[PDB]
């Protein structure tokens, strides 16, 4: 399930902003 | 609405043109604990000794701000923050600087981040998400009305106050601009196609962000995710989105129009502006006026264990606050 794929991904924690 | 905005514009303008400066001092605050950290700064719960109040003090390291070339962005944040005023924006109470750092003291929101509550709960029902999304809708109408683009909408930047309402934080990328801008800024999952393609963009990227937020709140995961940014950018531009089976037909309709790669059709960027959003089926039950006044029942109340309680925030390693004997970046931050 997508839920499973998400939870198993490395992007479930606080996501940092980008710019450079 | 036009009435309220008109006067809101007049107040912002006076402050914008004459920003307040050095309204406090570091030694008037008691350092309690770190509530969060960023590339060039940190935010701590503080206690104002003269008033006995708690605040969230954002400490920025001038040298790091310069190394990361965020000088103008940091000036944008404080100048804008000291001038705006809306019920869903956290208030900047005081601002000052010393030899080593810049400081922005905001009102403390004990409730914690939507991120934390969202991840723990999984996903919010549709009325729950509609209640928060509505608040973002009025906040963006407000900001854009003032020619401000926010550029960093995400659960990590949304707090839940004592009344269950949202409080937006982090104006590090906010900017007053009429016309196009090109700064590549934001968070991978929330970036609009225009940004990733480097094509000059406007307020419409905020509306696309809203589309990402609503989807994440209602689904439990973002519409575009992968373990590395480039993969996430590949999905965003493809103009291809998938919706959970439980998403209502109206919810999927509102998102199709929000997550529109063609910013000529994207809701919010049309001739009818924000109204194309406020008048969408999914918001028929929404009393926009009621939400602004906060007389609408909140679906969740993060009751706290007293003032100065940081129970709803995660722990972070404490960093000692040192201030060099010499001024580090005077010229660069003179207007702060
Ligand atoms: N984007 C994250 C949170 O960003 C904030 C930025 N500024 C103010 C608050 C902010 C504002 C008001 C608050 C009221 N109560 C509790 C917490 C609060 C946090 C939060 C991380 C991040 C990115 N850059 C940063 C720089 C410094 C600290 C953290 C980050």
């Amino acid at each position: 399930t997508t839920y499973a794929d998400f939870i198993a991904s490395g992007r479930t924690g606080r996501r940092n902003a980008i710019h450079d | 609405v036009k009435e309220f905005l008109a006067k809101a514009k007049e107040d912002f303008l006076k402050k914008w043109e004459n920003p307040a400066q050095n309204t406090a001092h570091l030694d008037q605050f008691e350092r309690i604990k770190t509530l969060g950290t960023g590339s060039f700064g940190r935010v701590m719960l503080v206690k104002h000794m003269e008033t006995g109040n708690h605040y969230a003090m954002k400490i920025l390291d001038k040298q790091k701000v310069v190394k990361l070339k965020q000088i103008e962005h940091t000036l944008n944040e404080k100048r804008i923050l000291q001038a705006v005023n809306f019920p869903f924006l956290v208030k900047l109470e005081f601002s000052f600087k010393d030899n080593s750092n810049l400081y922005m003291v905001m009102e403390y929101v004990p409730g914690g981040e939507m991120f934390s509550h969202l991840r723990r709960i999984g996903r919010f029902s549709e009325p729950h998400a509609r209640f928060y999304a509505a608040q973002i809708v009025l906040t963006f109408e407000y900001l854009h009305s003032l020619d401000l683009i926010y550029r960093d909408l995400k659960p990590e930047n949304l707090l839940i106050d004592q009344q269950g309402y949202i409080q937006v934080t982090d104006f590090g990328f906010a900017k007053r601009v009429k016309g196009r801008t090109w700064t590549l800024c934001g968070t991978p999952e929330y970036l609009a196609p225009e940004i990733i393609l480097s094509k000059g963009y406007n307020k419409a990227v905020d509306w696309w962000a809203l589309g990402v937020l609503i989807y994440e709140m209602a689904a439990g995961y973002p519409p575009f995710f992968a373990d590395q940014p480039i993969q996430i950018y590949e999905k965003i531009v493809s103009g291809k989105v998938r919706f959970p089976s439980h998403f209502s037909s109206d919810l999927k309709d509102l998102l199709r129009n929000l997550l529109q790669v063609d910013l000529t059709k994207r809701f919010g960027n049309l001739k009818n502006g924000v109204n194309d959003i406020k008048n969408h089926k999914w918001f028929a039950t929404t009393d926009w006026i009621a939400i602004y006044q906060r007389k609408v029942e909140a679906p969740f109340i993060p009751k706290f264990k007293g003032p100065g309680d940081t129970s709803n925030f995660d722990d972070y390693e404490e960093e000692e606050i040192r201030v060099s004997i010499n001024e580090k970046c005077g010229k660069e931050f003179s207007e702060f």
